[PDB]
């Protein structure tokens, strides 16, 4: 399962 | 309350009358939910994560309850592996990172 | 400290005598840094999230100072867009989520 939920705005 | 990080910080949220599990995510600028139908106007956006970029739909002024806390804000919808509560709504509910 | 989430929670880290900046990420199980040379044996691993998976190198028992707090643990190295402190080391430095 994936484990790194970094997320950057548009 | 105070949430340990020995395990993923997963909480129940409520959006459009549906119950969902989401991750309290200080590494996310924004709140991003798995594909679902929401009402009203939207705009397409590209967001980046660990492995590249995904397309989402941006909906504004959506009510969402996050572990007992009423919030209203922007929700991005798309192919995220897990529902994510990002900083935009963590701030709204008064959530801090303490050590 | 009790860190607020108005801005991305980027903090000082010190690893192998190098001063870097990293994101405190409650949405990451593990810590991953941008490419760098670390000492000792490593194993290849894949880590995933939004946008898919990347190939990283896993080093063990690496000392790293995060916002002044000493940790020692497993550090992944690879093509992450930003240095990321994950739950593995957020726990070590005593982090909780509070609201």
């Amino acid at each position: 399962r994936p484990g790194n939920f970094l997320q950057n705005r548009p | 309350p105070q949430i340990t990080l020995w395990k993923r910080p997963l909480v129940t949220i409520r959006i459009g009358g549906q119950l969902k599990e989401a991750l309290l995510n200080t590494g996310a600028d924004n709140t991003v939910l798995e594909e679902m139908n929401l009402p009203g106007k939207w705009k397409p956006k590209m967001i980046g994560g660990i492995g590249g970029f995904i397309k989402v739909r941006q909906y504004d002024q959506i009510p969402i309850e996050i572990c007992g806390h009423k919030a209203i804000g922007t929700v991005l919808v798309g192919p995220t592996p897990v529902n994510i509560i990002g900083r935009d709504l963590l701030t709204q509910i008064g959530c801090t990172l303490n050590f």
